[PDB]
């Protein structure tokens, strides 16, 4: 009964976790992106 | 690129079961009315069914997603999943 | 028993869709400044031509 | 600046605690040496308590917290960190409140696993 519940819980909570995991590193991954725009974008006005 | 619409709708329905008041008579149709899309967002472009291994294009927010079978985005692989526990909780438990 | 450890595993569950939610709406603000900085970008390279 | 060592931290974690093995003699030893490290990312640095009412550095990624009550107030590591003098400079931060609630019921649970 609530077992059951309970056990699939577990697993949609540890699927939620993968999800907060990808959103992590892709948020970084666009940090990245934006610096290296900006450091561009820089250099560029420099020059 | 990763998919807004289906994160969003992910939220919207697991918000809805996970807080199924007993009380609301109109919850029900609520959660009824919002599970074809949810279940819409996640769907191959060339099958129609569920992503079996999601491809996603990087350049734009085509929101189009393929099969590999028919680039691979980890994010829509995960809310497939999610969609298939969360069907799973929704057959186990009554609403 | 099962019914507390279940109900704390709602909320827990719950708590993480709202963490979930926080994190969208970052990377929408990351595509909003990356796409805005990319035009103003592609803008401040016609000053090269005007030369 | 969202928190990073807060996430990393939670996700650790979060999922060593959903996949507890009692028949694991390292498991338990493993959750009690991350978890300590994991309170920390969430510790006000005035305080030493729970971030209350998180108040975040935008000015630089060192990633040390106060509450909101809590600004203008000497900081508890010595030497003092560089970055975070600035108190002027942070802003509230709604991924770190979202996880010290997280954190709060992970030990709600966590309790209940070992009683
Ligand atoms: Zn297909
Ligand atoms: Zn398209
Ligand atoms: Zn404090
Ligand atoms: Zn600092």
């Amino acid at each position: 009964g609530a077992s059951s519940q309970a056990a699939c819980l577990k697993q949609i909570l540890l699927l939620q976790l993968d999800l907060i995991e990808q959103q992590q590193q892709q948020l970084q991954a666009k940090e990245k992106e934006i610096e290296e725009l900006k450091s561009e974008r820089d250099t560029l006005l420099a020059r | 690129m990763n998919p807004v619409n289906a994160t969003a709708l992910y939220i919207s329905a697991s918000r809805l079961v996970l807080n199924y008041d007993p009380g609301d008579p109109k919850a029900f149709t609520e959660i009824n009315r919002l599970l074809p899309y949810f279940r819409q967002s996640l769907s191959c472009c060339v099958c129609g069914h569920l992503l079996q291994d999601p491809i996603a294009p990087t350049n734009s927010t085509c929101q189009h997603y393929v099969c590999k079978t028919c680039e691979e985005n980890k994010q829509l692989s995960i809310l497939v999943n999610c969609y298939k526990k969360l069907c799973e909780y929704i057959t186990q438990t009554t609403l």
